[PDB]
């Protein structure tokens, strides 16, 4: 599976945080759900009893 | 490579509001008197057949000989008409008051009304008018004629208002998601001549059955081994419970069969469509064709 | 007179899962024959290290353990209709009128 | 108009490019979606999806089974769908051993309610039912979905496999020792009228006969007993008018030579069934007979 | 009742838009006066006359 | 096995005369029923002629013919024939071998031949002590009455003197419908009629039971006020013998009618036949016409 990956690469700008001396990506998904007719999976709810 | 389509041309000039009045009726059954290639708009619809004294039953029969045809496309001048081919699917407008659902055995019936409607509006040239027949589901289509025939049997006696209370019940069939009020075929107490014939078409048959059966059952009873005929005479002898030249028998039997051929128009009903998917809000639904 | 102005049409904001940062959690790989396959699997071979025991205690076995890890299909499909009038106007062409 | 234009051979759609290709060809744009071959491009068969409760998906999950709409006087659902096999719990024709057998599998919050709707009123079952076709490729969702075949052969997509119709052995019967090279299939409801209750009597009846006159005449031999029950119910009960001894209607046709016995398998509960093979669908309107 | 059919055939400028509460809802609250909605391709746009 | 072939080649083994090879060219595009449905059927099975019998039961031919598959004649050539079976619902042309003037827009049904009278029988076409027999295509009003006349002839034959039967068979065997005269060959009584009379005699009784009290009485009551030509001519056939209805129950009455329709279809169908053609525009020559719904 590791050898199946394409070797092509391109830059793209991103926001990142450095925690635990480890990089972590930040990324909104608002652009891919705005003006569409399905609920965003990240926005959910809890039923406390 | 385009599919064949009948052409049709209106004569009276149309305003742009009128040609747009017709584009709202893309899919729509349109009876055609004969499979002519050209056709005047006067031939379209049942409106050329419209009559006063002639009854609904006359529309019930001539419509069976009409060639149903969808309006595949609407433009200026010429109007296309796509005759269905058996076994292909065809989208059709739900002009019928009944809501459609999956798998209905739709069959055409002439349009009806109960006085003024919320929207009688249709395409209207001078004097000329269009009439698009209902596409009722089959089980209701039996219920229509079963009411229309019984209502004329009481037409001889409108004088008893207690009978009218039964006519008021038959007048308003109540299929689900519908509130019909079937018009009385009778007008000013007098019957239509088509109604007078349809009532004669049945009552004459039942009268001959009461007496003609008494003879032929006798000779045919002993020969039968199934015995089912032997008990048929029992109800006939109990049908008496209430209170001749050989040539006369031939003319008497001869009427009994020919009247049923006249009555057959009201009995068996061809199905013209069977539903598949239904569009939202039931504006229309596709239906595979079936002659 | 009424005054019509310029016409407008919104353009969609193009997006790509390969460009999105959620792909850092992904490892996408094309495979044209994927419809033919049933279910994948990934066998894992494991042998745990052991420590020497003291006197009077049971000794650890040379333990070995293996597991299998399958996969989950998630098919998706999107309808879109095209009018039959668009079909008859798509390839058929009458006179070359404007 | 040109004499060469009528000399041209009739068009072959396969030689022509698909319309999705012809549009891309002019702008020479390349979409990621495949365009070279539209699927379902060549199927005379027509289909329509039928959402179903998940308590009836069993046995229907095997391709090839009859489906019928069952109209309900309730406004929701107005038309619960019914399996041909689930229908047999009510039919008297099914063997008492087989009836107790399969019924344990079909029990559900939904399917058990369908039996109650056959007892709600006097009206006969044939008025309440309407044949739909047969399933191919079940979706098997939490809300079950089925691709019924309105007409034509049952088969897997790309013609990779031809699904066969499945019919229970308890309902199947043969009218003749000598099957023809072709014979039509007929679902046929029958009513053995009786005092306390009029039981349904379902039968599947393949036959080389096709004409309606010749078919009903031979039908009266096997069913003469139920025919005797009909007039008998009349004489016993004045001011009571039962109607229709039964209904015949066309269902399709089969190659006859392909017929052979088979069996369904589910929940470690095998059920032997007659197995029509290349059963092209040809639905027919109900035709009552007395 | 404006002639919507002309808008579906006449060339149009491509303007990206940003607005709250989704176009299906903002027109579902009738923020605009005249408006029209439909599903799928519209046959009516092809009826030039 | 392959589905039964739409294309069927029939090849004679007996030598064909030059006079007869052109007889088939005039026969092109006509109904030629076959039974066995072979891809290469022999001409001995071709035509109705194999079903003839010394009984000559015309009612017997009426039933056995319906089981045969219909075929359309096509592509006459040198000692080769190509019958064809149109698929249901498609339109194709059909020549009329019979001498009847078809109308536009009417349904048609296959019927066994009825000899015209002179029975010149054309060249009839024969070989090997065998003759081709193609059943006639007829309009519905002729197709309907031809069955009821066979049935009423069997009712009068019962319960009456055999010499009296000949007086009725004579007036009934003739048919003057649609200009041309017709006559029924040997209308022999048969067990096939005995079951046909059985379903009619069964319907003859039950319709009297299913009929509502307001239905059978209604014709006798209409004469009290209304008068018309149809009311008088029909009333004479009936036996010689205001007021409230005894009861009116709309639910009970609507049920009586719904059952009554079923027995009518049970009774009407015996004079009905499986419609096959639905002609549109008949050709001016009246030697050919287009057809739909074939099969």
């Amino acid at each position: 599976l590791s050898q199946a990956g394409a070797h092509s690469l391109t830059p793209l700008s991103m926001d990142v945080i450095r925690l635990g001396e480890k990089t972590v990506i930040m990324e909104n998904l608002r652009r891919v759900y705005k003006n569409t007719d399905t609920k965003d999976p990240l926005e959910r709810n809890v039923d406390l009893t | 490579a385009m599919e064949a389509n009948i052409f049709c041309t209106f004569d009276h000039k149309l305003s742009i509001a009128d040609v747009g009045k017709l584009t709202k009726l893309v899919a729509a059954v349109v009876p055609i008197p004969q499979r002519l290639h050209l056709i005047k708009h006067y031939q379209l619809g049942l409106h050329q057949f419209v009559d006063h004294t002639r009854g609904y039953v006359r529309l019930r029969g001539l419509l069976r000989n009409m060639t149903l045809t969808l309006m595949r496309r609407v433009e200026g001048n010429q109007i296309l008409l796509h005759v269905p081919t058996h076994g292909l699917l065809y989208t059709v407008l739900n002009t019928g008051p009944v809501t459609w659902e999956k798998g209905d055995a739709l069959c055409v019936l002439p349009p009806l009304f109960h006085g003024p409607l919320a929207r009688e509006n249709l395409l209207t040239l001078g004097q000329w008018e269009l009439v698009l027949p209902w596409i009722v589901p089959m089980p209701l289509a039996l219920e229509i004629n079963q009411r229309l025939l019984i209502m004329g049997l009481f037409s001889l006696d409108r004088s008893y208002e207690e009978v009218k209370a039964a006519v008021q019940q038959l007048q308003t069939i109540t299929f689900r998601d519908a509130t019909f009020t079937i018009p009385d075929p009778v007008i000013d107490q007098h019957l239509l001549i088509d109604m007078k014939t349809a009532c004669l078409s049945m009552s004459m048959v039942a009268n001959l059955a009461s007496e003609l059966t008494m003879t032929y059952v006798r000779k045919l009873a002993l020969e039968d081994s199934s015995m089912l005929l032997v008990k048929c005479q029992e109800l006939l002898m109990r049908l008496d419970r209430e209170r001749v030249s050989p040539d006369d028998e031939i003319a008497r039997l001869s009427a009994l069969f020919v009247m049923l051929r006249q009555l057959d128009d009201l009995i068996r009903e061809q199905v013209v469509f069977t539903v598949c998917d239904v569009s939202p809000d039931n504006k229309s639904a596709t239906c595979i064709f079936k002659g | 007179f009424e005054a019509i102005f310029g016409t407008f049409c919104n353009r969609l904001e193009w997006v790509y899962f390969l460009t999105s940062g959620l792909a850092a959690a992904a490892h996408a790989i094309k495979f044209h024959d994927l419809n033919k396959l049933t279910t994948g699997k990934m066998l894992f071979h494991v042998q745990v290290p052991r420590v020497a025991s003291g006197a009077g205690l049971p000794t650890s076995r040379q333990t070995t353990i293996m597991v299998t890890k399958y996969s989950e299909k998630s098919p998706i499909t999107i309808p879109f209709e095209l009018s039959a009038a668009c079909l008859t106007y798509l390839r058929e062409t009458f006179e070359g009128t404007i | 108009m040109d004499a060469r234009a009528v000399a041209k051979r009739p068009r072959d759609p396969a030689d022509e490019d698909n319309e999705l290709v012809t549009a891309l060809k002019a702008k020479r744009e390349v979409n990621t979606i495949s365009v070279r071959y539209l699927y379902h491009a060549d199927h005379q068969a027509l289909t329509a999806r039928f959402f179903v409760p998940e308590g009836l998906v069993e046995f229907e999950a095997q391709p090839g089974a009859l489906l019928i709409r069952m109209e309900t006087g309730c406004d929701s659902p107005r038309h619960l769908y019914i399996s041909l096999y689930l229908l047999g719990i009510r039919a008297s024709n099914v063997s008492a051993s087989t009836r107790c057998l399969l019924e344990s599998v079909y029990t559900a919050s939904a399917a058990r309610a369908a039996l109650q709707w056959l007892d709600l009123g006097p009206h006969l079952l044939h008025r309440r039912l309407e044949t739909l076709g047969c399933v191919k490729t079940v979706s098997l969702g939490i809300t079950s979905l089925l691709t019924c075949v309105m007409r034509g052969y049952l088969y897997n997509t790309l013609k990779t496999e031809v699904f066969a119709l499945m019919i229970p052995k308890d309902m199947y019967l043969t009218w003749e020792e000598t099957r023809g090279r072709l014979q039509y299939v007929y679902l046929i409801i029958v009513y053995d009228y009786d005092g306390p209750e009029t039981r349904p009597g379902i039968y599947v009846l393949t036959s080389s006969i096709a004409h309606w006159q010749t078919l009903v005449d031979v039908a009266r031999g096997k069913f003469a007993r139920e025919r005797c029950s009909f007039v008998n119910r009349r004489i016993t009960r004045p001011r009571q008018i039962p109607l229709c001894t039964g209904v015949i209607q066309k269902l399709g046709w089969c190659l006859a030579d392909d017929i052979h016995t088979s069996f369904l398998v589910h929940k470690e509960l095998k059920l032997s069934v007659v197995r029509l093979d290349n059963f092209s669908v040809e639905l027919g309107d109900f035709r009552e007979f007395v | 009742m404006e002639n919507w059919s002309a808008l579906e055939l006449l060339p149009k400028v491509g303007i990206p838009t940003d607005f709250l509460t989704h176009v299906k809802t903002s027109a579902g609250e009738e923020m605009f006066e005249a408006l029209r909605i439909y599903y799928g391709d519209d046959p009516e746009r092809y009826n030039i006359h």
